[PDB]
C-alpha cells in the first residue's frame, strides 16, 4: 500500500459539513461559530464523533441517518491522521480553550 | 444510487423512504 490514504475521507467530511453547516445557518451569528467550532473541535482532538454529531444537531441538525454518526468514526482516522501532519506545523497551546464546554 | 452518495449515505433518510 501507499502512505497517505487519509486524504480520502476528507472528501465526505469536508463535503458533508457543508450541508449540515447551512441546516442551521439561520439560528444566529453564533451557530455559524458553533458549526465552525464543532468541526475544528472534533479535529483538535477536543471533541468526538458521538459528541460532534450529538451537538451539531442543535446548530447543524445532525439527527439524520441512524448510521451517520458511525461513519465519521470510520473516516475519522483519515481526517485526524492526514490533518495531523499540517497540524504539527502549528502546534500551539490548546490549553487555552476558547469555547470550554461540559460535553 | 449515485450523486452526492457520500452526502446521502449519511444525510437525509426520510426524504428517500417517503
Amino acid at each position: 500500500g501507499a502512505m497517505g490514504s487519509g486524504a480520502r475521507q476528507l472528501s465526505k467530511l469536508k463535503r458533508f459539513l457543508t450541508t449540515l453547516q447551512q441546516f442551521g445557518n439561520d439560528i444566529s451569528p453564533e451557530i455559524g461559530e458553533r458549526v465552525r467550532t464543532l468541526v475544528l473541535g472534533l479535529v483538535n482532538s477536543t471533541l468526538t464523533i458521538e459528541e460532534f454529531h450529538s451537538k451539531l444537531q442543535e446548530a447543524t441538525n445532525f439527527p439524520l441517518r441512524p448510521f451517520v454518526i458511525p461513519f465519521l468514526k470510520a473516516n475519522l482516522p483519515l481526517l485526524q491522521r492526514e490533518l495531523l501532519h499540517c497540524a504539527r506545523l502549528a502546534k500551539q497551546n490548546p490549553a487555552q480553550y476558547l469555547a470550554q464546554h461540559e460535553q | 444510487i449515485g450523486t452526492d452518495k457520500e452526502l446521502s449515505d449519511l444525510l437525509d433518510f426520510s426524504a428517500m423512504f417517503s
